[PDB]
RNA sequence: GGCGAAGCUACCAUCUGUGGGAUUAUGACUGAACGCCUCUAAGUCAGAAUCCCGCCCAGGCGGAACGAUACGGCAGCGCCGGAGCCUCGGUUGGCCUCGGAUAGCCGGUCCCCCGCGGGGUCCGGUGCGGAGAGCCCUUCGUCCCGGGAAACGGGGCGGCCGGAAAGGGGGCCGCCCUCUCGCCCGUCACGCACCGCACGUUCGUGGGGAACCUGGCGCUAAACCAUUCGUAGACGACCUGCU
RNA sequence: CGUUCAUAGCGACGUCGCUUUUUGAUCCUUCGAUGUCGGCUCUUCCUAUCAUUGUGAAGCAGAAUUCACCAAGCGUUGGAUUGUUCACCCACUAAUAGGGAACGUGAGCUGGGUUUAGACCGUCGUGAGACAGGUUAGUUUUACCCUACUGAUGAUGUGUUG
RNA sequence: GAGUGUGUAACAACUCACCUGCCGAAUCAACUAGCCCUGAAAAUGGAUGGCGCUGGAGCGUCGGGCCCAUACCCGGCCGUC
RNA sequence: UGCGAGUGCCUAGUGGGCCACUUUUGGUAAGCAGAACUGGCGCUGCGGGAUGAACCGAACGCCGGGUUAAGGCGCCCGAUG
C-alpha cells in the first residue's frame, strides 16, 4: 500500500559514502576557473582551527531591522602561519583525464618538510632527497633541470605550486608539515610559471593569498565520532517506549519484493570523520603574527578602532585544547567543520 | 512518383556579382557580401549564361518531399539578391495603452534595452543578430528601425524584439501591448 | 597484422558487425577517432534511446547495477561487447584484442587507417535521411573532454599537414625522376607494361 | 540536595546551502509543398522545478610524476659490454600518417593578387592508375671475366635539431679505416646430389626464474611489529613524537 | 444546456476502449503452515498533476476561478471521535492529489478488535449449544547460518615503500 | 442578388456575390485502400532474445545460393523378429 | 488397392486427466466449467518457436558420408560477405 501521510526523506542523498576519510588533510577537489586577465595569486591555503569568540561590529545592510545597530557575531579563530615554497609540478589536459607532466623540487628543504616522506622518523637515517639535491650546484645538473623548465612552458597547461606549513611556529605537538599543491591563476604558462621559480624558497602570508572581506569557502575533515546509532547517524524517528527489540532503530526497511535494503536506507555505521567542503564563509580580519621590533607586540592582535586595548586573540589561559597562537591568523564567519588542532584548508 | 526532372530558372539583374564552391553560394555587390552554404538540399547549383545572367538548379528522380526543396532554393537566393541590391527595412512599431515604451539603441543598433514596458521596473537586453543595424525612426513619436543584409538575421531580431515584450498571465486580447512588426520593406526601392 | 580503424563516417551497429566478426577470428584491430562514428535517425532520437539507458539502474544498489559509460569510445566498445559471447572465456580473450580509443593516440598517429566501405554513412544511409555523430551525443550525456580532444585533434591535423607537404614534395622530385633518366629505363619500363604495370 | 570545569549535545544557540549546456511544452523567422499562405517539409531563434554536466561524497583487478632503494662482520643490488640449461605461448615480410566532399575530387605551373600558405584563372584524369583492384624488399650462396648502373654511393664515433594525448632505434657534418663485392644482363664451375615421403623457412640476443663467467662504473636504505600520542577509535584502521 | 451560439465549459439517446488502488467470477500455486486487520517507523516507484516551474484557451476587464500540455524535481500538516481501512469536524497551509511495492512493512513494534480455552446480556433450540449480534480479560518464540546493505580491515598488479 | 456585410428614427454613403484590366497549365470535390501518427496512463530498472539496424538488419511479393534433427539414402556393428 | 488369417485360456495396471484445428452449451469474459470427431502431452526424447506440456517438422539401438523438413543465413550463432 501507499505510505499514509508523506514526509522529507531523513539524510541527505548526496553524502552516501560516510566513511572515515583515507587522508587527514583537507584536500581541494575543484580549483577555481583559469583566466588570463588577472595577475598571478594564490588560490588555496592551509590552516588550523584554534577557537572561537565574538565579534561586536556594526551592520549597515540596507533595508534591515537591523540597520545602524550593533549585533555579537560567532567567529572561528584559525592560526594560520606562512608557507615555504618546496617545489612546482606541471599539469597537462588528456582524453583520458588531467595527467600531471613534471614535478620539480626545490634545492634547500626544511626537515619539517622532509618528515612527510616518512613513516618512522626516529628509526629513518634521513636519506631522503640526497642525491637530487646534488643536481643544483653542478652545472650539468644546472642544465639538465633548464630544459625541463622550459619543457613545462611548452605542454604544460595547469601550473601548481608545491608549499608546506612551519610546526616551528605552532604549539601543535606534531612536527610533520603537511604539504599540498596550490594552483597558480593568472595570465599564461610562461609568466605564471616565472613568478613560481622567483618565489622558490620563500615565504608566503596570508595577505598574498586572502584580503579584508574576502568571501572564501572552508575544506577541512569532519570531527570523528566514532561508531554511533542510525538514530543519530541520520536523526531517524525514535521508536516508541512499548519495543520489545529496541526504540533507536529503523523500524521497517523495505517492502517483501525485493527492497533488498537500498543505499537510501538509513543504517547505523561510522558518524564524523567525513570529508566536507563547507563554503560561503566571510573573513572579517586578517591577522597579524607576534613581531618585536623593540618590544613585544600584543597590543595590535585583537585591537580595533573602538577597542584601544592591549590584548591579544588568545584568551585567558589560551584557547582550550589548542595552546597559544603567535603566528597571523584569518577569523573566519561562523563555526568551521573540524575540531580543535585540525589540519583545514 | 519520382518525377525524371525539375527545373527553374534564377534570373539575376547585372549588378550583382555571384559565385559558387560546388553548393555553398556566394552573393555579393553594392551593399556587401553573403554566403549561405545550401548542403543538405541534395540539389545541384549550375551557374549559367555568359556575364552570369541567371542561375539553374534541378532535381532528378525525387519525390514530394524533396521537390517542395526545390523552390525555396530559388527563394533564399532572390532574399540573397534582394538583400544586397536594396537590403531589408523591417520598420519596428510599438503599441501601447498607458505606459510608454522607451526604446534607445546603445552601441550601433546592438543592444536595444526595453523599459518602461507596462511600468516593469525590469528592463529588457535585447541583442541584435551580427550584421543588423538598429535606429529609431523619424517625423514619427516611437517606431524602431532595423537594417541588413541577410532576411534571417534582421528578421529574427525583429522576432527576438517582438517576444520580449510580451504579457504574462493577463488577457492578451484585451492588453493589446508591444512592439510588432509594421511593414516589411527595403533600404531603396529603386 | 593489426588493423586501424578509422571511426569518422561509419555506423555504430555496422562497424561493429564489422570490427566483432574479426576479433572472433583471432586478429587484433584497433578502432580509433571514436567521436566520428554517426549513428541513423535525427539526433533528439537517438539521445533518448541512450538517456533511457541512464535510467537503466538497479534501484537498491546503483553502484554494481549498469555501468553507464560517457565516453564515445567505450560506447563502442559497449555496443561490441554486447555482440560477443563475453560471458564465456573464448569471448573475454577476443576483447583484449580490441583496443578502441578517442582521439589519435600519439602510438597510432603515423599509422595508415582502414577504412571499412560497408559501414559508411554515404554508401549505408540514404541522402535524404538524418544521422547523428556519438561525439556530439556523448558531450550532453556527461563526457567533458570534447574541448581537450578538438584542440588536440587540430594539432594532430595540421602536424600531419607538414607530413603530407613533404611527402607531396619528394613526390614531384619521384615524379621529375623518370623525365630526366627515361633514356636509360626505356629497357626497364615495357616489361613492366606489357605484364600490366604503369599503364 | 545546590552550583559546576572540560567533553558531547538542541533549529532549545549559531554558520552555510551554487553555475552552465541541450532542448520538452510553447511562441516564432525564412520558406515551399499548393507561383497565395503557413513554426516544417530542408534550415534557424527564444524556451523551464525537465534531462545532463558543473558544486559536494567515494575513488576501478586504472593510470601519472617524484624521493629513497639494504657497506656490516658478511653479503646483496642497479646500468653497460660471452655459452650451455627449464618454462610460456602464438608466430612464418613490412606499408613511416592529410583533411574532407559524396548533386563532387586529385595534382601542377603559377603569366595575377595577398600573409612556404591562400584565392581566381589555366591544364590532364575522375569506376579512381599521384589506383590498398594498390606501394617497397625479395634471401640459395660463392668463386673468374665481360656488358648496363654508380663515381656525389654501401659500411665503420662524436656534436646539432624535430617528438608529451599513452612521447621517434628519425634527419645533417665528417673522420685516422675498407670497395668498384653489394643490385640489372651474359661465360665459368663448386657447395652431403643425405638416393620421392611431415611439423622446413623469421619477429628470436622473445617474456619469467635459477645459478655459474669475464671486465668496468655507482650504491647505501625503507616498511612493519613494540612504545607514545588522541585531532582518531568495537578490534583492526587513522594522526603524532621518540641522542 | 450555456441570455442568441453544439463543441469556453458541458453534453442526453447511443457507442468504443484502459486499469487492477473496489467488489465480483475461477480454483491454477501452497493445508509435513508463506504468521490472518489496523496503527507507528522507514525506503523506493507510477501519473490518472492538488500546489510550485514553464505555457496555450476561457461566458480570462483586474482579482479570483475553470479546460488543456511538457512535467513526479520538491511538498502534501496538527488534532477531537472510532481498533478501524473508511468516515465527519476544527485550525493552519501553496496544497492539505490519488495510489503501488505478497491489499509494502509482527525473527521491526503494538495487540485495539477480529480468531482458542473463563464469563455476561438479547434471540433461537426441550437440551447440549449456535449467532459475520454486543461487552470484558486473555504468553506475539529464535539470527551466531547464506545473501543484501551499513560501516572496518584488506587482496589483485605497479621490482619495494612513501 | 427585388440582395451577404457596415451605420442612420428612414435616408446619404461604402462593400460583397458577379463581370471586366494583367499573368499562362492542369486543377477541384467526395469516397476508398496501404505504411506512419494521434487516440494510447502504473507503480524494482526492462527487453523484436540482446547488441543494434533506416540505399534496412523495418513491411509486402518473390528469384537463386547456403546451414542442420536421433528426419530420408548408402555403408559398418549389436540385438529382436 | 494392400495385408499370411482364425481361435481358446489366464492375466497385471487403469477407472482424478489435460491441451489443440473444427462444431458447440452456461457464463460479459476467463489459463472458467461442461459435450462431439481427430491428433498430441500424460508415457516422448530431437531440430525449430530466445526461454517452454499441448505449437511446426519429425518420433529415437551405437557410428561415418551425403541430403533435407520446420525454421532460418548483420554479430552473439552454422549459413545471403
Amino acid at each position: 500500500s501507499h505510505r499514509k501521510f508523506s514526509a522529507p526523506r531523513h539524510g541527505s542523498l548526496g553524502f552516501l559514502p560516510r566513511k572515515r576519510s583515507s587522508r587527514h588533510r583537507g584536500k581541494v577537489k575543484s580549483f577555481p576557473k583559469d583566466d588570463p586577465s588577472k595577475p598571478v595569486h594564490l588560490t588555496a591555503f592551509l590552516g588550523y582551527k584554534a577557537g572561537m569568540t565574538h565579534i561586536v561590529r556594526e551592520v549597515d545592510r540596507p533595508g534591515s531591522k537591523v540597520n545602524k545597530k550593533e549585533v555579537v557575531e560567532a567567529v572561528t579563530i584559525v592560526e594560520t602561519p606562512p608557507m615555504v615554497v618546496v617545489g612546482i609540478v606541471g599539469y597537462v589536459e588528456t582524453p583520458r583525464g588531467l595527467r600531471t607532466f613534471k614535478t620539480v623540487f626545490a634545492e634547500h628543504i626544511s626537515d619539517e618538510c622532509k618528515r612527510r616522506f616518512y613513516k618512522n622518523w626516529h628509526k629513518s637515517k634521513k636519506k631522503a632527497f640526497t642525491k637530487y639535491c646534488k643536481k643544483w650546484q653542478d652545472d650539468a645538473g644546472k642544465r639538465q633541470l633548464d630544459k625541463d623548465f622550459s619543457s613545462m612552458k611548452k605542454y604544460c597547461q595547469v601550473i601548481r605550486v608545491l608549499a608546506h606549513t612551519q610546526m616551528r611556529l605552532l604549539p601543535l605537538r606534531q612536527k610533520k608539515a603537511h604539504l599540498m599543491e596550490i594552483q597558480v591563476n593568472g595570465g599564461t604558462v610562461a609568466e605564471k610559471l616565472d613568478w613560481a621559480r622567483e618565489r622558490l624558497e620563500q615565504q608566503v602570508p596570508v595577505s598574498q593569498v586572502f584580503g579584508q572581506d574576502e568571501m572564501i569557502d572552508v575544506i577541512g575533515v569532519t570531527k570523528g565520532k566514532g561508531y554511533k546509532g542510525v538514530t543519530s547517524r541520520w536523526h531517524t524517528k525514535k521508536l516508541p517506549r512499548k519495543t520489545h527489540r529496541g526504540l533507536r532503530k529503523v523500524a521497517c526497511i523495505g517492502a517483501w519484493h525485493p527492497a533488498r535494503v537500498a543505499f537510501s536506507v538509513a543504517r547505523a555505521g561510522q558518524k564524523g570523520y567525513h570529508h566536507r567542503t563547507e563554503i560561503n564563509k566571510k573573513i572579517y580580519k586578517i591577522g597579524q603574527g607576534y613581531l618585536i621590533k623593540d618590544g613585544k607586540l600584543i597590543k595590535n592582535n585583537a585591537s580595533t578602532d573602538y577597542d584601544l586595548s592591549d590584548k591579544s586573540i588568545n584568551p585567558l589561559g589560551g584557547f582550550v585544547h589548542y595552546g597559544e597562537v603567535t603566528n597571523d591568523f584569518v577569523m573566519l564567519k561562523g563555526c568551521v567543520v573540524g575540531t580543535k588542532k585540525r589540519v583545514l584548508t | 512518383m519520382k518525377t525524371i526532372l525539375s527545373n527553374q530558372t534564377v534570373d539575376i539583374p547585372e549588378n550583382v556579382d555571384i559565385s559558387l564552391k560546388g553548393r555553398t553560394v556566394i552573393v555579393k555587390g553594392p551593399r556587401g557580401t553573403l554566403r549561405r552554404d545550401f548542403n543538405h538540399i541534395n540539389v545541384e547549383l549550375s551557374l549559367l549564361g555568359k556575364k552570369k545572367k541567371r542561375l539553374r538548379v534541378d532535381k532528378w528522380w525525387g519525390n514530394r518531399k524533396e521537390l517542395a526543396t526545390v523552390r525555396t532554393i530559388c527563394s533564399h537566393v532572390q532574399n540573397m539578391i534582394k538583400g544586397v541590391t536594396l537590403g531589408f527595412r523591417y520598420k519596428m512599431r510599438s503599441v501601447y495603452a498607458h505606459f510608454p515604451i522607451n526604446v534607445v539603441i546603445q552601441e550601433n543598433g546592438s543592444l536595444v534595452e526595453i523599459r518602461n514596458f507596462l511600468g516593469e521596473k525590469y528592463i529588457r537586453r535585447v541583442r541584435m543578430r551580427p550584421g543588423v543595424a538598429c535606429s529609431v525612426s523619424q517625423a514619427q513619436k516611437d517606431e524602431l528601425v532595423l537594417e541588413g543584409n541577410d532576411i534571417e538575421l534582421v528578421s529574427n531580431s525583429a522576432a527576438l524584439i517582438q517576444q520580449a515584450t510580451t504579457v504574462k498571465n493577463k488577457d492578451i486580447r484585451k492588453f493589446l501591448d508591444g512592439i510588432y512588426v509594421s511593414e516589411k520593406g527595403t533600404v531603396q526601392q529603386a | 597484422q593489426v588493423l586501424v580503424l578509422d571511426g569518422r563516417g561509419h555506423l555504430l551497429g555496422r562497424l561493429a558487425a564489422i570490427v566483432a566478426k574479426q576479433v572472433l577470428l583471432g586478429r587484433k584491430v584497433v578502432v580509433v577517432r571514436c567521436e566520428g562514428i554517426n549513428i541513423s535517425g535525427n539526433f533528439y532520437r537517438n539521445k533518448l534511446k541512450y538517456l533511457a539507458f541512464l535510467r537503466k539502474r538497479m534501484n537498491t544498489n546503483p553502484s554494481r547495477g549498469p555501468y553507464h559509460f560517457r565516453a564515445p569510445s567505450r560506447i563502442f566498445w559497449r555496443t561490441v561487447r554486447g555482440m560477443l559471447p563475453h560471458k564465456t572465456k573464448r569471448g573475454q580473450a577476443a576483447l583484449d584484442r580490441l583496443k578502441v580509443f578517442d582521439g589519435i593516440p600519439p602510438p597510432y598517429d603515423k599509422k595508415k587507417r582502414m577504412v571499412v566501405p560497408a559501414a559508411l554513412k554515404v554508401v549505408r544511409l540514404k541522402p535524404t535521411r538524418k544521422f547523428a555523430y556519438l561525439g556530439r551525443l556523448a558531450h550532453e550525456v556527461g563526457w567533458k573532454y570534447q574541448a581537450v580532444t578538438a584542440t588536440l585533434e587540430e594539432k594532430r591535423k595540421e602536424k600531419a599537414k607538414i607530413h603530407y607537404r613533404k611527402k607531396k614534395q619528394l613526390m614531384r622530385l619521384r615524379k621529375q625522376a623518370e623525365k630526366n633518366v627515361e633514356k636509360k629505363i626505356d629497357r626497364f619500363t615495357e616489361v613492366l607494361k606489357t605484364h600490366g604495370f604503369l599503364v
